[PDB]
């Protein structure tokens, strides 16, 4: 099956470079993002009015293409998934389509065509192209930008809210008391939900210019509810960056130990170990061949069977992150066997001399 | 593959040869007693820690249920099919589900509860290798949980 | 008391969903803040002209419901306060009212139905209405986030003077500077106070627009001060930042060790003890039945009672954080115990033998 | 539960057969060989640390106005409440103030100086308990300090 | 001289309150803060036209108040000075007044005496309140700010050169490549140096509205370069912030060790023992009286200065931190110790039985 | 060659300064750097149409100094080049200008003369000015600064495209949110894109005042989503920046360590002890005089070369970092070695008197 | 203090009670031999440590001008002075330049080469105590270095 | 440099003195025999190290090829002298390519295999010592490398 052999192994490329690419694999990843990027692009100059006709123009051809390109893909990956065992026929194959974001890609690839059809509610087949955004949420699997941000954010809740707590406060604070000062004299702050415009925009430190103090007494409240509370409303920036770069460093620290390996490797052994007693040479002798005590073969495979769960267990916990008081388990360990020996040259030489 | 009443004699017999009184429990002397016939030295830790795993009473004792749930279940079960393929992928760094058989060779013989070299001849023997000498290990996990 | 078991038991579910909730609890909490948070923005447009109208339309009805949802709930907790022992019959529950926040709520309550009584100084009605975000500062039990912020504030205070001090100089040297150059071209600065308000106002990284320099000397001087000090107005947020995920970091190490655990197990087993002297089957026999010598069983008490103060001494102190020199510690202690028992050795082997 | 001339005069029995030879104090020699002759065996740095708890003057004694201060107040005093309802806390992870009756009974018996069976069956048979197994123990606190 | 005591007394803990304020201390420091900082704002707001009057008003009596307290304050240090021995009778004092920061403020006062005397070039008088300045600059006792700035800076030298060079390369070519689709449309940017200013003003985030692009492909190339080069003027910030915040942190972790002590303790033991050599009763013996051979006296006094420069420099070492290998020198010391003491076993028992 | 030492010896001091400058070196490299930031402003200002005169006077000056100066230098330069004795005589010198900057710089001076030649396509010649900026690119030895930052940008890349990714998706929201209350009122948000444009402008905080929200409902939805998404537009600065930070002080806590050591002068002592294998008088001997057994000698060489290489690899191997688990394998070597001791002595109790 | 040529012939001859030999020097062997004769037992190490803070030719030996150096200038130099100064303050947290008596005495005779009772109680004698109990450590130092 | 005939026939006649069975191959038997013979006493872990760095095969001999190999290349490759210059600039805190000769001597005496006396007076000897006593040890190098 040499061919075959040739075979399963582009179908294996193939679905390799798609389903999780390393390195050059990378490269068409990237060529498929600034696609769909450039489409939005055009899309967004399109809503002009002064450019509406070069944008359309444009947009027919990249629309075209995007179609093809990702009708071409969808099509040959739901056929390289043939590699792994699992969809295997075209029983596998519909398995595999059951997937979510595959639905979605096709639901999505249809519609485009079905716009485009159209084309030969205008306005609604235009705002429909916003779609094309789900093929870069997709690239996301399974919402990890999302998770990590939301871990990191749950374990520095207290931080944040108190941040965001003090804020407001200074906040309510500054503009009342810029409010009673400018009240009369400039226009601007005619009533308080004016001041609380202006009390945002500054704090936050955008500053469009809208409204500004023009008398001095609202000039020196401002510039000293500024300098005490523009820090407040840059914290959570920065303790969400530091707990981002504290926690990479932490894990990068884990890494470093390798402590899961040996348990992988013998679960290996265990199963295989297992396996074999139901196909080796070793039971196909006139001595293994069952008839007069089935038990003693039976017996030998339920040890094995045993061995397997143990080492299937101490496989899964090596997962699990270790603490760093082992240096002093192994001195407990270490000292208890020593005192432990000196007890029995102790009662050795008491046995003979005594 | 329905468990039937003559597969579940056979079980039985198994387990009268390590419950030899009668008292319908297997404790670390019946366990450990059986297999140092045949040769084994387990330690008695490694006793405790294979009755735990199928001990759900916590009492340091194997019944027939759980004995039985074992001996039907083997590897079949899908945590088994999950966790092997799991330590097959800690050797595997390109990540595309495959291992050279010289890697495997070195692993199986090298760490933990080594192979001999007859039980990793067999074992490269059986997986269908390629003619590069790359084995796909998910079909080899297939095979052993069937 | 069957009956009285399912009542108490309520009693307790309630008083926990409200005094100190978890997890799903906290759902009651958020919708409490939402109709909080709802009121006030809805004072605030009042406040505005062109709204007033429909404003006060819907304020009615929510400063309604507010009422009634909030004296429930007073209502509600003051009663659920029976589950725990302190606080029993109307005698405890008085003992409970005293509490502060309690009768702030309770003023609060009191004082918003007067304002709707007085409904049917109209604009000091209406300014009343700010007392509702007392509501809101109640949460914070015990002002945790004013600890909080103060403890991480005076920890870092050289820091952040140094950034405050330095950065306040180049304010007023790049004010001065600029002001030099544009002061007659540009008719902005006109004083030296005109100076110092672009000055804040550029070096925040606000920039209003208010005031902009108009010579190319004063812009390449701008230039250059800003580029300069802007990270000087910048630095306390980092600061304070990168202080409060260190601390949060830190601090999740401690919880990881579990120190503490045996010392709390042990107290709880040295009071039963010591209790139980005075009531255990172990004293109700011919032998303890204190007429001939009372002391004996008096001795033994005050043992218990020792016993007991040695193990909440123990107790209060596992709350205390512990060094890593313990593992030096722990090989000072195992090393002398061995070099003591191979002297033990070489005084015997020296004793029979010589 | 004023203190008594009478509830003094038997504390000051029991403080002399400490004291045997009338020197108004208690050493670690005096109180480990009453607690001895009863069967006890505390170490030396047991004994230390007992006396430690109430000498105030630091010279490793215990004098009579110690002894009757330990002896009055037993656990009736705010802050023997509040730890050792703060050492029950630690075991209430719902934070409701409850703990289960087996929760509390493998604590008892598995952690710390360890009860025996016979002193934990009487301490769940003391608490109140529910009729789910679950026991306020904040009111067991209040029981031993009363 | 008990009335000498109570003088003394006295004089030490003023002197302790100016030279070393600590807890209450600091509270008189606050106030003379916001004495200066009022003189400081006052002379600010005195340059405006339309404030002219009012500000002078306020500032006479605010000027004279300040040049009495502080020269009465002035007195009081340089008399408090007594306590310390160094500075006794006139000649010590004199010798404090050398002091830098002593004679600065006496020159201060005396020139602010002398400014208003002729209040009764008045121009050159008012500029010359800017030398209040100096009465904050001096709270820094020698230069701390500074110095722990210039450590942290230098110590990340190579990070801030990386941003600062790639920040700046990025604004050379936006600022070029915006200028090129700009140029015709829009007025402002009619020359390079206009779009280099936009450029900073932008970048920096500061925003002023002075210069903004006209043509979607301006804006477009500026939304590209602002998201992409905000960070990297934003890197120093943050950079200096963390290096602030782990700076604290593992400077507080050495105040836990407490390594120093004993040094200190024997280092006075030491001294005291050789000082007591020549005075004490220990050698005023008939044995002692020296005149027969003097040298025995001096031989052992010679031994206690060879211990005491033991001593001195054992504690002096102290300061140096240590490495947390010391673990594995106390191994190998205890291993070494150890394996010595079985050989000594295994040369007894082949020595006695062979 | 007395005065050939005093030649050789300046010529590596000029060279030290000049291609590794260390301390007082830096002055120099100071002034030149200097010099070319002169030049570069002179011509941006020269840009200008008001001040294009002035300009021109100044610039013949400064790039005729310019000229001069970095000519002399690069003569100097590779002249000193002379003392390394890889490029000695013109053979090496020519080797030497090889180099890629080397060259570089000889044509920027040779394009510099070119043009103040041709001084006497005005335009080119003028915007060849440009140029210099390579004399500051230069000064990266081996682009160390991109190097930096691109390891440090790959290190923390899922927290970047995590961050880029959330603000990108709150962006579009918000702009559509906005756009769809001021469509009407407001003129500013004509179209999409100039909501998306404002959006940039405030996510961003910069805040040009070119469109903002007029009407109440944009307003409250700008408010709010500023608040929740400007922290997203700020994190990549905190996360690069504690990155930064981190691997400073894990790099200078290496450096503490000084583990390398030992390596690297054992290699020098096999290196020598080989090398003397042919030369030394060790070998000057009657005995030695090869003729008879010549292997002997040739065997006592290949013994050394194999013990230099051992040298060689266990000095490369110095440069990798080593583990904080050298503690438990150094129990782990000091605990067997004893128990082997303890078996040892035991073995010959139990030989003797058995 | 001028140093006089009579001291200095006082010095040479303590010297030559180490130096026995007339050879210029001062190694272990004769400094620790002088100070066993008066019946102190400092180690090999400790002789190698007082040798050493004298020992400019880091040959492991004292010669006389580094003797004469050494006795001339007692504790008299400004780094003694500071460093005995800075002693104190580690012991003064109220940074005021007092010690109590008390926290003297303890500090004494519990930690270091602790001073016997009557060592300390000549020490605090010698200290001008005022009428608290406090003292001032700087004028003691000052008193040492005279 | 080519290699030549005669000089393979030499290095072959030295591979035999190790080889003396003609097994074309050293491993740490034949190879510390001659060594111990001499009077060197290695390990060994010694051997092995010495053996691995030219043992391809990885089966823990060298054969006449790799013996060849290392002894027509000795230490003129550039990976060596690149190495030994680094080596040098470890102790080269200036970074102008000078040590001193009295730091050179420390260093070849004081550090790992020590040089005896007599072989570091050759060692600097053979370095062309400036007359202020620095030594330029990227010449050296070449030396050590030609
Ligand atoms: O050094 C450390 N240890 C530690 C050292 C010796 C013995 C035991 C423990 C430790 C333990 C838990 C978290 C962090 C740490 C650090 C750093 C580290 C370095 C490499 N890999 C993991 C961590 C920092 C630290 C320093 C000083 N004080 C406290 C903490
Ligand atoms: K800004
Ligand atoms: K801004
Ligand atoms: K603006």
């Amino acid at each position: 099956s040499a061919a075959h052999k040739r075979y399963r192994r582009l179908q294996n490329w193939v679905y390799n470079v798609l389903e999780r690419p390393r390195g050059w694999a990378f490269v068409y990843h990237v060529f498929i993002f600034l696609l769909v990027f450039s489409c939005l692009v055009l899309s967004v100059l399109s809503t002009i009015q002064e450019h509406q006709e070069l944008a359309n123009e444009c947009l027919l051809i990249l629309e075209f293409v995007m179609i093809v390109v990702f009708g071409l893909e969808y099509i040959v990956r739901v056929w390289s998934a043939g590699c792994c065992c699992r969809y295997r026929g075209w029983q596998g194959r519909f398995r595999f389509a059951r997937k979510p974001f595959c639905v979605i890609d096709f639901i999505v690839f249809v519609a485009s065509v079905a716009v485009i059809a159209a084309g030969t509610a205008t306005s609604a087949l235009r705002s429909m192209r916003f779609l094309q955004i789900l093929r870069m949420v997709r690239m996301d699997r399974r919402g990890g930008t999302w998770k990590l941000l939301g871990s990191v954010v749950y374990a520095h809740s207290k931080e944040l809210i108190t941040a965001w707590y003090i804020g407001f406060l200074v906040l309510i604070f500054a503009s009342f008391l810029v409010y009673l000062a400018e009240k009369d004299a400039n226009s601007d702050f005619s009533s308080y939900a004016d001041s609380l415009w202006w009390g945002t925009i500054t704090l936050t430190t955008i500053g469009y210019g809208d409204k500004t103090p023009h008398t001095w007494l609202g000039r020196v409240l401002a510039a000293g509810f500024a300098l005490l509370g523009i820090s407040f409303f840059a914290l959570p920036a920065g303790i969400l960056g530091s707990g981002f770069a504290l926690k990479v460093q932490e894990q990068h620290r884990q890494k470093h130990f390798e402590k899961r390996r040996m348990p992988a490797a013998n679960l290996i052994q265990a199963a295989w170990r297992l396996y074999s007693t139901d196909m080796s040479r070793a039971y196909l002798t006139a001595t293994w061949y069952d008839d007069i005590m089935p038990a003693v073969k039976t017996v030998i495979r339920s040890i094995r069977i045993l061995k397997f769960l143990v080492a299937k267990r101490k496989f899964k916990e090596t997962l699990r992150p270790y603490d760093v008081k082992d240096v002093i388990e192994q001195y407990s360990a270490g000292h208890l066997d020593m005192l432990g020996r000196i007890k029995s040259l102790q009662t050795r030489v008491d046995q003979i001399v005594g | 593959d329905q468990l039937t009443e003559e597969q579940i004699a056979e079980f039985k017999e198994a387990f009268s040869l390590f419950d030899k009184d009668g008292d319908g429990t297997i404790t670390t002397k019946e366990l450990g007693t059986v297999m140092r016939s045949l040769g084994q030295n387990p330690t008695e830790a490694e006793l405790q820690d294979m009755i735990n795993e199928v001990d759900a009473d916590g009492n340091g004792t194997i019944d027939f249920p759980e004995f039985l749930t074992m001996m039907a279940r083997k590897m079949k079960d899908t945590d088994s099919e999950e966790e092997i393929r799991e330590a097959f992928r800690v050797f595997d760094k390109d990540g595309n589900g495959y291992i050279s058989a010289a890697e495997l060779r070195h692993v199986m013989t090298n760490l933990g509860e080594k192979l001999t070299d007859e039980e990793v001849d067999e074992m490269i023997r059986e997986a269908d290798i390629d003619g590069d000498g790359q084995v796909n290990y998910e079909e080899f996990v297939q095979m052993m949980t069937a």
